[PDB]
C-alpha cells in the first residue's frame, strides 16, 4: 500500500493540493442550474460540438437516483468516479430506511467523499464541482454545491466551471420571484446565462430539467433551440 | 521516501496532472490509429510502426488485440502498457458474460477500464498507462459504436477519430469528408486510405505499413476479420488510381 | 520536502502550527459560559446573496445536552462532530447516563496530533485537522464551555473568541464578562462583540447562534426569535 | 565520461549510459577492510588464503576470521565490510541448510553461490535497500565436478574460476596469478596452498609469518572443510 | 489440553508459623501405569516461593519454563521488587483462565505456597481458573483422602509448628499411599521459611504397616 | 548527499549514516571491559549532569542474562532498547534449546539486529556502542564487543568512550592473562580516573560490575566494600 | 541544514536534531517541579493561562492509586502516552494482582518512545513527563524526556525557566529528605515561584500539587485544596 | 518496508526515461544473434571472460526454459537470471494448468508481463536485460524479443549487443528464408565475427539450437565443428 501525505499544510493556512484541485473546476465546462418553485434545471455548456461526438455519453448531467441528479465541472475522469459511488449509496439507503435519499443525505455523502481523499494518506482529492438538485419527500426543490474542499452550501441558483464568476453575478442581480415562478422562464434563466459564457454563439449547450411527477427527462437539440429563439 | 518520491498524482499549479499530461505526448508520437462509425460496421485503421523486414507475424494481427468475440479494440501508446490493458479488458468483458450470461456492451467495458486507468491517476503513486486506446463493437440496444479512451480517465463517443501520431490533422481531415449517417462500409475503407496517406510523411502506402479491421453483423453473429495484405492493396491502388482523375 | 511528522527548531511542530493559521481564515465564533447556562455565536460569512443561510451549521448537535460551534474550514470539523456524536451514543449505551462535556471534548481531541505517513493504519489522516471547537453544554458539574485547538490541547473558558477576527474580540471578552452575568446579558454581550468584528451588516440572516440551558436541552434560535436580540443590542 | 542524472547518486537505477552508477560502490565498498583473499583450486583440492590482519593487541586472534563453515563440505572465506559479512554467510547457511530439508542431499557449490547471488541481486533492482559491501567465495568438492571454487559479488555474479583473487591487491594478484594459467593446473596437487600463499605474499611483499595469515582447505579424501592451524601452516610457509 | 497423558496424583499443602510446607510423590501416570518415577513435581521458583502441581507433567514442563524464566526477567534489572507469592498465584491464575476461554487448557491442578512479609501464603490453581487461598489444601485424590485429616487438625489448632506440621504432611502421604492407585512410597518434602525454599531428598513411606 | 541515507553509498564506498552512529559513542563517556583468567570486569564512567540525579539513575550496567553482562557506551536511548532485544535473543534460546546461551551465540544474534538496520532508509543504526561477557565451566570467560555498523570481534579488553585509545594503552600493558578478577577490579577503576578529564566533565560516577568463578557463573554489580577499596587503591595511583 | 528534516538521518557531528528539536518543545512548555522526601513524592506544575478568563489546563493526570505524572510538552502526546501508562498500570493489578513498580514503569516508557525515533515516518514523543510514585522502594520522581533515555531524580523540574528552579532545588537538595508532609510541599512551591515573572506571583488557581505517599494514595488538589500549601508562603 | 512510488516516470518529452536508459546497457552488453530458419531456430551469443581464470563451464548465458524452449540475452548477467528463473516458473504453470508444452509465444507474453511489472510498480527498477527466445511448436519455428520496457517483437533475424546496428544490417542481406538450421548456424557465428577485436575459438562463444527434437545447446566439441567453415 502507498501511505504518503498528498496534501498538507502550508504558510498562512493554506492547502496547495485543495486549492490546486479547485483550478481543474475552473479550467472545466460551465456548468449552471437555478432552483424554481416546482422545477429545478441544470445545464452545462459543451466546448466544441465538432459534429463528431455522440451526445449520449459525453453528457456532464447524470442521475443519481429518480429523484436526485447532478452535474458537474471539472476532469471528466473524477467526476464518473463521484456518480456511480454515489448511486451507490443511494441505492444502499433505499435498502435499510426503505425510503427515497433526501437531496441533503446524498449531498453530504459526496461532501464527505470528496473530504476524505484530502486528508486520506497517497490520495488526491477531486478536481471538480458538483450542482445537485432533487426533491424532498415533501416536494421542496433543492440546489446544493460541493467543493473539493469537502464544503456544501445550499443555493438558490449556482454556477461552475469556467466564466462561473460572471455568471454567478449575472444570477445575482437576474434571480427574483417572478423568474422562478413559470416553469418555462425557469428553464430560459439557465440558458441566459450559459449565453454569457459561450463565447461561440447559438447553443452548443446541453440541458436537462428534472420535474416531480414523471422526473427528468433531457431535452433534446431542437428542443433547446425553441427557447433560444423565444430569448433571441 | 519523500526525497525519492516524484510526486506522480500530485496537481500542478495551473490544475493539471504532470504524468497524466506527458502520457499525452507518448501517444503523439506512437502508431497512428483511427476508426469511422458506419451503418453496418465499424472499421480500425492502424498505421504499423515497425515496418522492418525480418519481423515476422505471430497471431492473427500486431496491434489490434481482439477483446471479445463481439467487440475489439486498437492501441496507440507503449507497446507493453497496451498489453495489460487488453488482459484486463479481457477479464472485465468475460466476467461480465460469466456473471450476466451477456455479451459485453461497448459502453460497460469503456466505463470500467477508464475507472482502473484513472485509479493510477489517483492513489498509489503509480505511474498511469501511456496508452490511449480505441473501442469498437456492437451490442442489442445501440449497435455499432466508437469509442476512446484517454489516460486521464475520460472516454466519450466518435462517429470519425484518429490516434496516434498526426491525430490533429487527421480529425480535422474526419470533420469534412465524413458525413453522418450517410457512411456505408465499403465508402468508410475509403476514406480511412484517403486519411492514412497525408497523415503520414511516407509518399504513398504499400499496405505493409498499415492494418484494418473491419467488424460486421453476419446472421446474427458479430465477426471480426483483420484485412489481408491483398485486400488491403486493392484499396490502396483504388484511392491511388482516383486521386489522378481529381486532378 | 519534509513530511507531517517535524518539530520546529523552537519544537512547533509546523502542521499544525500553520493548521492553527488556517483558523485565522474562518468566521468569528464567539461564546459564553455563565452559571445560568452557556451560549455559542459564531458568524456564517455570506458568500454571496444566492447562497441559502439555513444551509450554513457552524453549530451542530453533539449530544441533547451539549453543542459545539466551529471555525475555520467547515469540512474538517465535520468529521471531529461525527465522531462526538458517535462517543456521546458508546458513553450512553453502556453507562447509561450523559457523558460529561470534559469527556466528550477529551475523546475529540484525542484525534488531534494523530497522523502519519508511516503505518497508521489502513485507513489514516494525512494532516491534522485545521479547524478550532468550542465545546458547550450543561453536566453534572454545571454549564461548560471549552476550546479544542488543533494541537490537541483543550482548555476550559468561560469566555473565548475564535476565527479570523479572534484577536482583538478576547479583549473585548474579558472587559465584559464577570462570573455573576447571567445568559439574556451573555446573548446580548455576544452580538455587541459580532458587530464590531463582522464586515457585513448584522442581520437575523447571517449569524447563527445556540444556547444550551441545564432545565432545557440544546436549541438552537429561529429566524424570528434572532430579531428580537438584535433590535435589543 | 558516464553521465550522470537525477537520483542515479543515491538509489541503484539506470544510468545514463545504464550503469548502475549506484551499485558499482558496492564494489569499492570491498577495499575499505584493506585486505586480500586469494583462493585457488587444483585437481584433488581447493584452497582459500586471506589476510590475517590484528589491529591491536587486545583482539582475540581465534575470534577474529574471514573463513566460515557453511557447511560440513563447503567452506566459506569473505572480503568486504565485516559486518556486512556475518550477514551474508548466516543467509548461505541458511539457504544451505533449507536445500537439504527440502532436497535430501547436500549442497554442491553450484547452486549455494546462485541463490546467494539471486539474493543479493534482491538488493540492486530495490531501491529501498543498498547491496551487500562484501563478496563471499565459495569451494567445496562436488561428486562429479570435483573441486569448485565460486564467488558472488555485490551485483550477483557467481560466474566461475580456476582462482579467485579479491581485495584491494585483487587487481595485482590476478593478473600475478594469471602468467600461471601457463602449465595445466600449475603442478595442482595438495601444496596448492602455497600457490595461493606465494600470489598473496608478492603482491603485498609482506613475507607472512606463521600466524600472520588463516588458511584452509577441501580435499577428495577429506570432502569436510578445514581450518588449518598456526602450526600447519607454518609448515607451508617454511616450505617457500 | 484435549485429554492428558502423563498424569500426576495428589499434591498436598499446609500453612504453619514461619512458613508453607507441600509434598508430591514422584511418579509418571499414563494408562493406569507407573512410567518415569523419577520425575519430580516439586519446583522450586523463586527464594520466596514455592510451587508444586497434580495433572499432566508434561503441560508442567512448560509452566516450568514460562513461569520460571519469567523470575530471571524480574532479576535482570534488579531495583529490589521480587514476585510475591500471591502475585505468581495471580498471573498464573491469569494464565490458566487464558486458556480455558481458547478451549486449550492445562490439565495441571497446581498449589502454591509461600512466605513473605512474614505472612505465609498458600494458595490453589486449577484447570478451570478457580482460585482461593486455604490453610490446607489437598489435589486430585488428597480432597477425599487427606484435606479430611488437614482440616481435623488446623480446626483445633489453627497454627502449627514446622516439626508437627510435618507430621500432618508425613500422615496425610501415607494415607494416600494405602487406597489411591496412583500414588507412590518415595515423595518429595518442600519448605519455604525466611531462609528461603529448602527441597529435601527422597522420603519413603516404608514405615506403613499392613495387616491382613 | 550521499550521507542522507544508510542505503546510500559514497563514491568511495562508504556508508556515512553507520559511520555518524558511531560518534556518537565519542561523544559519550568512557567505557571499558577486562577478560581475565578467572572471568570478565567491567567498567563505566558515568557522568551525572546535575547533582539533583539519583545515585544509580542512568544506570550503564545492564543483565541480559543472569550470566551475561552488558555494558554501553553511546546515545543512551539506544543502548536499553539493544539491551531488552538481547533479553529477548537469551530468552527464546533458553525456551527453545533449554540451557544457557553461549555468548558467541548471544552476541552473534545481537550483531545481525544491529546490522540489519544500517541497510534501510527506513530506519537509522543505532548510536550506541555496547560490551557483552560472561563465564562458564566449559566455555569459560568470553568478551565481545558490537560495533554500531553491526560487527563483533573477540576482546581481552576494550575501550569504549570519549578517550578510545587513552584507555587501550593502559589495558595493553596490564597482563590480564595471569591475573584473578579481583586483581582487576582494582585495575578498571585506575583505568577510568587516568582517561577522565578533570576540565570538561567535572562530576562523575563510577560503575563497576564482574562476572567469573566466585559468583559462579553470575553478573552482578560490585557491592560497596569492595567498590570501595577500588577506588581508594585507584586514587592513590592517580597522586 | 538538510539533517533536520529526518529523525533517521545522522549529522556529521553525531547528533540526531530532530529528537534535540523535540526536547525543545518541553523547554517551549510550562514549568513544572518535583521533589521526594524519604516519605512523600509532591509534584508541582504551574498551570499555565491562555487567557485571563480561561481556567488554565490540567497538567497533572491520573496513571494508578501509587502513579501520577507531570506534563510538560505537547498535552495531546502526554495523554496518549499517559494511556498506555494508564494501560501498562492496570496490566499489572489485573494479571499480577500487586501495584506495579514505578521503576519498572518508566522502563516501558523508553522503550515505547523510542520506536518513534528509529524509525522512518514517525516523530519521536514532544512531551516530558515528571513521574511521582510509591513502590515498594519509596518515593520515585523518575522523569521521561523527548529521548528515551530517563533519570532517577531526588528534584527535578522541567519546562520554561526551569533551570531557576533547578538552582533552588540543588541548593536545598541536603534537608529533602527530613521534611515532613507540610514542608516538603512548600519546597516545590519556592522553587516553582522562581519560575515566574517579578510581575507573577502563585495564586491558588494557577497551581495544581499532586502528592503520593504510602499511607496516603496519589491525589490531586484543586485551587480549594491548595490553599492550606499556599498559607506559609 | 520498500517503495510503494514508480521509479519510472515519464519525462517532459513524453519518454519513460529509465527504459530508455535500460536500453543503454543492453547496447553495452555481450551481442547475442537469433536466427529463424525453416526446420529450427539458432541461437549464438559471444561469450568472452575477462581473464583465463573464469570457468567457462560454470554459467551457461543460453540457458534452456522448458526441454522445446530456450531463449538467449544481451545485457546484464544478474538482471537476467531472476527473469529467467521466473521464466522456468511461468512455463511450468502452464503445464499444470493444460497438461501441455507452453507455446512459445504464450511464453513470450507472460514474461514480458513481468518485465512491465517492474517498470511500473513502484520499488523497483526495469530489466536492464534483452531476451531472444526460440521455440517449437505446432511444427512451426519461433523467435522473439523482449524489450526491457515490455514490449515483444517477432522477428525472423536480429542482433543486439555491442554494434548491434552494424550487426542487424548485416543479418538481412544474408538471410533468406528457405534456410535451413545447419545454414542459419554459420551465419549467426559469422555475424558475432562482425565485431570481436581478438581470436574467437569454441570456448568463445556460447550458440544453442531449437528443432523439432527440442531445444538444446551445442556442447563445445560441436562448436568447434562449425568454426572450421
Amino acid at each position: 500500500s502507498y501511505d504518503r501525505a498528498i496534501t498538507v499544510f502550508s504558510p498562512d493556512g493554506h492547502l496547495f493540493q485543495v486549492e490546486y484541485a479547485q483550478e481543474a473546476v475552473k479550467k472545466g465546462s460551465t456548468a449552471v442550474g437555478v432552483r424554481g418553485r416546482d422545477i429545478v434545471v441544470l445545464g452545462v455548456e459543451k466546448k466544441s460540438v465538432a459534429k463528431l461526438q455522440d451526445e449520449r455519453t459525453v453528457r456532464k448531467i447524470c442521475a443519481l437516483d429518480d429523484n436526485v441528479c447532478m452535474a458537474f465541472a471539472g476532469l471528466t475522469a473524477d467526476a464518473r468516479i463521484v456518480i456511480n459511488r454515489a448511486r451507490v449509496e443511494c441505492q444502499s439507503h433505499r435498502l435499510t430506511v426503505e425510503d427515497p435519499v433526501t437531496v441533503e443525505y446524498i449531498t453530504r455523502y459526496i461532501a464527505s467523499l470528496k473530504q476524505r481523499y484530502t486528508q486520506s494518506n497517497g490520495r488526491r482529492p477531486f478536481g471538480i464541482s458538483a450542482l445537485i438538485v432533487g426533491f424532498d419527500f415533501d416536494g421542496t426543490p433543492r440546489l446544493y454545491q460541493t467543493d473539493p474542499s469537502g464544503t456544501y452550501h445550499a443555493w438558490k441558483a449556482n454556477a461552475i466551471g469556467r466564466g462561473a464568476k460572471s455568471v454567478r453575478e449575472f444570477l445575482e442581480k437576474n434571480y427574483t420571484d417572478e423568474a422562478i415562478e413559470t416553469d418555462d422562464l425557469t428553464i430560459k434563466l439557465v440558458i441566459k446565462a450559459l449565453l454569457e459564457v459561450v463565447q461561440s454563439g447559438g447553443k452548443n449547450i446541453e440541458l436537462a430539467v428534472m420535474r416531480r411527477d414523471q422526473s427528468l427527462k433531457i431535452l433534446n437539440p431542437e428542443e433547446i433551440e425553441k427557447y433560444v429563439a423565444e430569448i433571441e | 521516501s519523500r526525497r525519492y518520491d516524484s510526486r506522480t498524482t500530485i496537481f500542478s499549479p495551473e490544475g493539471r496532472l504532470y504524468q497524466v499530461e506527458y502520457a499525452m505526448e507518448a501517444i503523439g508520437h506512437a502508431g497512428t490509429c483511427l476508426g469511422i462509425l458506419a451503418n453496418d460496421g465499424v472499421l480500425l485503421a492502424a498505421e504499423r510502426r515497425n515496418i522492418h523486414k525480418l519481423l515476422d507475424e505471430v497471431f492473427f494481427s500486431e496491434k489490434i488485440y481482439k477483446l471479445n468475440e463481439d467487440m475489439a479494440c486498437s492501441v496507440a501508446g507503449i507497446t507493453s502498457d497496451a498489453n495489460v490493458l487488453t488482459n484486463e479488458l479481457r477479464l472485465i468483458a468475460q466476467r461480465y458474460l460469466l456473471q450476466y450470461q451477456e455479451p459485453i456492451p461497448c459502453e460497460q467495458l469503456v466505463t470500467a477500464l477508464c475507472d482502473i486507468k484513472q485509479a493510477y491517476t489517483q492513489f498509489g503513486g503509480k505511474r498511469p498507462f501511456g496508452v490511449s486506446l480505441l473501442y469498437i463493437g456492437w451490442d442489442k440496444h445501440y449497435g455499432f459504436q466508437l469509442y476512446q479512451s484517454d489516460p486521464s480517465g475520460n472516454y466519450g463517443g466518435w462517429k470519425a477519430t484518429c490516434i496516434g501520431n498526426n491525430s490533429a490533422a487527421a480529425v480535422s481531415m474526419l470533420k469534412q469528408d465524413y458525413k453522418e449517417g450517410e457512411m456505408t462500409l465499403k465508402s468508410a475503407l475509403a476514406l480511412a486510405i484517403k486519411v492514412l496517406n497525408k497523415t503520414m510523411d511516407v509518399s504513398k502506402l504499400s499496405a505493409e505499413k498499415v492494418e484494418i479491421a473491419t467488424l460486421t453483423r453476419e446472421n446474427g453473429k458479430t465477426v471480426i476479420r483483420v484485412l489481408k495484405q491483398k485486400e488491403v492493396e486493392q484499396l490502396i491502388k483504388k484511392h491511388e488510381e482516383e486521386e489522378a482523375k481529381a486532378e | 520536502d519534509r513530511g507531517v511528522n517535524t518539530f520546529s527548531p523552537e519544537g512547533r511542530l509546523f502542521q499544525v502550527e500553520y493548521a492553527i493559521e488556517a483558523i485565522k481564515l474562518g468566521s468569528t465564533a464567539i461564546g459564553i459560559q455563565t452559571s445560568e447556562g452557556v451560549c455559542l455565536a459564531v458568524e456564517k460569512r455570506i458568500t454571496s446573496p444566492l447562497m441559502e443561510p439555513s444551509s450554513i451549521e457552524k453549530i451542530v448537535e453533539i449530544d441533547a445536552h451539549i453543542g459545539c460551534a466551529m471555525s475555520g474550514l467547515i469540512a474538517d470539523a465535520k468529521t471531529l462532530i461525527d465522531k462526538a456524536r458517535v462517543e456521546t451514543q458508546n458513553h450512553w449505551f453502556t453507562y447509561n447516563e450523559t457523558m460529561t462535556v470534559e469527556s466528550v471534548t477529551q475523546a475529540v481531541s484525542n484525534l488531534a496530533l494523530q497522523f502519519g505517513e508511516e503505518d497508521a493504519d489502513p485507513g489514516a489522516m494525512s494532516r491534522p485537522f485545521g479547524v478550532a471547537l468550542l465545546f458547550g453544554g450543561v453536566d453534572e458539574k454545571g454549564p461548560q464551555l471549552f476550546h479544542m485547538d488543533p494541537s490537541g490541547t483543550f482548555v476550559q473558558c468561560d469566555a473565548r473568541a475564535i476565527g479570523s477576527a479572534s484577536e482583538g474580540a478576547q479583549s473585548s471578552l474579558q472587559e465584559v464578562y464577570h462570573k455573576s452575568m447571567t445568559l439574556k446579558e451573555a446573548i446580548k454581550s455576544s452580538l455587541i462583540i459580532l458587530k464590531q468584528v463582522m464586515e457585513e451588516k448584522l442581520n437575523a440572516t447571517n449569524i447563527e447562534l445556540a444556547t444550551v440551558q441545564p432545565g432545557q436541552n440544546f436549541h438552537m434560535f429561529t429566524k424570528e426569535e434572532l430579531e428580537e436580540v438584535i433590535k435589543d443590542i | 565520461r558516464g553521465s550522470s542524472a537525477g537520483f542515479d547518486r543515491h538509489i541503484t537505477i539506470f544510468s545514463p549510459e545504464g550503469r548502475l552508477y549506484q551499485v558499482e560502490y558496492a564494489f569499492k565498498a570491498i577495499n575499505q577492510g584493506g585486505l586480500t583473499s586469494v583462493a585457488v583450486r587444483g585437481k584433488d583440492c581447493a584452497v582459500i588464503v586471506t589476510q590475517k590482519k590484528v589491529p591491536d593487541k587486545l583482539l582475540d586472534s581465534s575470534t577474529v576470521t574471514h573463513l566460515f563453515k557453511i557447511t560440513e563440505n563447503i567452506g566459506c572465506v569473505m572480503t568486504g565490510m565485516t559486518a556486512d559479512s556475518r550477514s551474508q554467510v548466516q543467509r548461505a547457511r541458511y539457504e544451505a541448510a533449507n536445500w537439504k530439508y527440502k532436497y535430501g542431499y547436500e549442497i554442491p557449490v553450484d547452486m549455494l553461490c546462485k541463490r546467494i547471488a539471486d539474493i543479493s541481486q534482491v538488493y540492486t533492482q530495490n531501491a529501498e535497500m543498498r547491496p551487500l559491501g562484501c563478496c563471499m567465495i565459495l569451494i567445496g568438492i562436488d561428486e562429479e565436478q570435483g573441486p569448485q571454487v565460486y564467488k558472488c559479488d555485490p551485483a550477483g555474479y557467481y560466474c566461475g574460476f580456476k582462482a579467485t583473487a579479491a581485495g584491494v591487491k585483487q587487481t595485482e594478484s590476478t593478473s600475478f596469478l594469471e602468467k600461471k594459467v601457463k602449465k595445466k593446473f600449475d603442478w595442482t596437487f595438495e601444496q596448492t596452498v602455497e600457490t595461493a600463499i606465494t600470489c598473496l605474499s608478492t603482491v603485498l611483499s609482506i613475507d607472512f609469518k606463521p600466524s600472520e595469515i588463516e588458511v584452509g582447505v577441501v580435499t577428495v579424501e577429506n570432502p569436510k572443510f578445514r581450518i588449518l592451524t598456526e602450526a600447519e601452516i607454518d609448515a607451508h610457509l617454511v616450505a617457500l | 489440553t484435549q485429554n492428558p497423558m502423563v498424569t500426576g496424583t495428589s499434591v498436598l499443602g499446609v500453612k504453619f508459623e514461619g512458613g508453607v510446607v507441600i509434598a508430591a510423590d514422584m511418579l509418571g501416570s499414563y494408562g493406569s501405569l507407573a512410567r518415569f518415577r523419577n520425575i519430580s513435581r516439586i519446583m522450586r521458583v523463586n527464594n520466596s516461593t514455592m510451587l508444586g502441581a497434580s495433572g499432566d507433567y508434561a503441560d508442567f514442563q512448560y509452566l516450568k519454563q514460562v513461569l520460571g524464566q519469567m523470575v530471571i526477567d524480574e532479576e535482570l534489572l534488579g531495583d529490589g521488587h521480587s514476585y510475591s507469592p500471591r502475585a505468581i498465584h495471580s498471573w498464573l491464575t491469569r494464565a490458566m483462565y487464558s486458556r480455558r476461554s481458547k478451549m486449550n487448557p492445562l490439565w495441571n491442578t497446581m498449589v502454591i505456597g509461600g512466605y513473605a512479609d512474614g505472612e505465609s501464603f498458600l494458595g490453589y490453581v486449577d484447570m478451570l481458573g478457580v482460585a482461593y487461598e486455604a490453610p490446607s489444601l489437598a489435589t486430585g485424590y488428597g480432597a477425599y483422602l487427606a484435606q479430611p485429616l488437614l482440616r481435623e487438625v488446623l480446626e483445633k489448632q489453627p497454627v502449627l509448628s514446622q516439626t508437627e506440621a510435618r507430621d500432618l504432611v508425613e500422615r496425610c502421604m501415607r494415607v494416600l499411599y494405602y487406597r489411591d492407585a496412583r500414588s507412590y512410597n518415595r515423595f518429595q518434602i518442600a519448605t519455604v521459611t525466611e531462609k528461603g525454599v529448602e527441597i529435601e531428598g527422597p522420603l519413603s513411606t516404608e514405615t506403613n504397616w499392613d495387616i491382613a | 548527499g550521499y550521507d542522507l541515507s544508510a542505503s546510500t553509498f559514497s563514491p568511495d564506498g562508504r556508508v556515512f549514516q553507520v559511520e555518524y552512529a558511531m560518534k556518537a559513542v565519542e561523544n559519550s563517556s568512557t567505557a571499558i571491559g577486562i577478560r581475565c583468567k578467572d572471568g570478565v570486569v567491567f567498567g563505566v564512567e558515568k557522568l551525572v549532569l546535575s547533582k539533583l540525579y539519583e545515585e544509580g539513575s542512568n544506570k550503564r550496567l545492564f543483565n541480559v542474562d543472569r550470566h551475561v553482562g552488558m555494558a554501553v557506551a553511546g546515545l543512551l536511548a539506544d543502548a536499553r532498547s539493544l539491551a531488552d532485544i538481547a533479553r529477548e535473543e537469551a530468552s527464546n534460546f533458553r525456551s527453545n534449546f533449554g540451557y544457557n546461551i553461549p555468548l558467541k551465540h548471544l552476541a552473534d544474534r545481537v550483531a545481525m539486529y544491529v546490522h540489519a538496520y544500517t541497510l534501510y532508509s527506513a530506519v537509522r543504526p543505532f548510536g550506541c556502542s555496547f560490551m557483552l561477557g560472561s563465564y562458564s565451566v566449559n566455555d569459560g570467560a568470553q568478551l565481545y564487543m558490537i560495533d554500531p555498523s553491526g560487527v563483533s570481534y573477540g576482546y581481552w579488553g576494550c575501550a569504549i568512550g570519549k578517550a578510545r585509545q587513552a584507555a587501550k594503552t593502559e589495558i595493553e600493558k596490564l597482563q590480564m592473562k595471569e591475573m584473578t578478577c579481583r586483581d582487576i577490579v582494582k585495575e578498571v577503576a585506575k583505568i577510568i580516573y587516568i582517561v577522565h578529564d578533570e576540565v570538561k566533565d567535572k562530576a562523575f560516577e563510577l560503575e563497576l560490575s564482574w562476572v567469573g568463578e566466585l559468583t559462579n557463573g553470575r553478573h552482578e554489580i560490585v557491592p560497596k566494600d569492595i567498590r570501595e577499596e577500588a577506588e581508594k587503591y585507584a586514587k592513590e595511583s592517580l597522586k | 541544514n538538510q539533517y533536520d528534516n529526518d529523525v533517521t538521518v545522522w549529522s556529521p557531528q553525531g547528533r540526531i536534531h530532530q529528537i534535540e528539536y523535540a526536547m525543545e518543545a518541553v523547554k517551549q512548555g510550562s514549568a513544572t517541579v518535583g521533589l521526594k522526601s524519604k516519605t512523600h513524592a509532591v509534584l508541582v506544575a504551574l498551570k499555565r493561562a491562555q487567557s485571563e478568563l480561561a481556567a488554565h489546563q490540567k497538567k497533572i493526570l491520573h496513571v494508578d492509586n501509587h502513579i501520577g505524572i507531570s506534563i510538560a510538552g505537547l498535552t495531546a502526546d502526554a495523554r496518549l502516552l499517559c494511556n498506555f501508562m494508564r494501560q501498562e498500570c492496570l496490566d499489572s493489578r489485573f494479571v499480577f494482582d500487586r501495584p506495579l513498580p514505578v521503576s519498572r514503569l518508566v522502563s516501558l516508557i523508553g522503550s515505547k518512545t523510542q520506536i518513534p525515533t528509529q524509525r522512518y515516518g514517525r516523530r519521536p514523543y514532544g512531551v516530558g513527563l515528571l513521574i511521582a510514585g510509591y513502590d515498594d522502594m519509596g518515593p520515585h520522581i523518575f522523569q521521561t524526556c523527548p529521548s528515551a533515555n530517563y533519570f532517577d531524580c531526588r528534584a527535578m523540574s522541567i519546562g520554561a525557566r526551569s533551570q531557576s528552579a533547578r538552582t533552588y532545588l540543588e541548593r536545598h537538595m541536603s534537608e529533602f529528605m527530613e521534611c515532613n508532609l507540610n514542608e516538603l510541599v512548600k519546597h516545590g512551591l519556592r522553587a516553582l515561584r522562581e519560575t515566574l515573572p517579578a510581575e507573577q506571583d502563585l495564586t491558588t488557581k494557577n497551581v495544581s500539587i499532586g502528592i503520593v505517599g504510602k499511607d496516603l494514595e496519589f491525589t490531586i488538589y484543586d485551587d480549594d485544596d491548595v490553599s492550606p500549601f499556599l498559607e506559609g508562603l | 518496508r520498500g517503495y510503494s512510488f514508480s521509479l519510472t516516470t515519464f519525462s517532459p518529452s513524453g519518454k519513460l526515461v529509465q527504459i530508455e536508459y535500460a536500453l543503454a546497457a543492453v547496447a553495452g552488453g555481450a551481442p547475442s544473434v537469433g536466427i529463424k530458419a525453416a526446420n529450427g531456430v539458432v541461437l549464438a551469443t559471444e561469450k568472452k571472460q575477462k581473464s583465463i581464470l573464469y570457468d567457462e563451464r560454470s554459467v551457461h548465458k543460453v540457458e534452456p526454459i522448458t526441454k522445446h524452449i530456450g531463449l538467449v540475452y544481451s545485457g546484464m548477467g544478474p538482471d537476467y537470471r531472476v527473469l529467467v528463473h521466473r521464466a522456468r516458473k511461468l512455463a511450468q504453470q502452464y503445464y499444470l494448468v493444460y497438461q501441455e508444452p507452453i507455446p512459445t509465444a504464450q511464453l513470450v507474453q507472460r514474461v514480458a508481463s513481468v518485465m512491465q511489472e517492474y517498470t511500473q510498480s513502484g520499488g523497483v527498477r526495469p530489466f536492464g536485460v534483452s531476451l531472444l527466445i526460440c521455440g517449437w511448436n505446432e511444427g512451426r519455428p519461433y523467435l522473439f524479443q523482449s524489450d526491457p520496457s515490455g514490449a515483444y517483437f517477432a522477428w525472423k533475424a536480429t542482433a543486439m549487443g555491442k554494434n548491434y546496428v552494424n550487426g542487424k544490417t548485416f543479418l538481412e542481406k544474408r538471410y533468406n528464408e528457405d534456410l535451413e538450421l545447419e545454414d542459419a548456424i554459420h551465419t549467426a557465428i559469422l555475424t558475432l565475427k562482425e565485431s570481436f577485436e581478438g581470436q574467437m575459438t569454441e570456448d568463445n562463444i556460447e550458440v544453442g539450437i531449437c528443432n523439432e527434437a527440442g531445444f538444446r545447446r551445442l556442447t563445445p566439441t560441436e562448436v568447434k565443428d562449425y568454426l572450421a567453415a
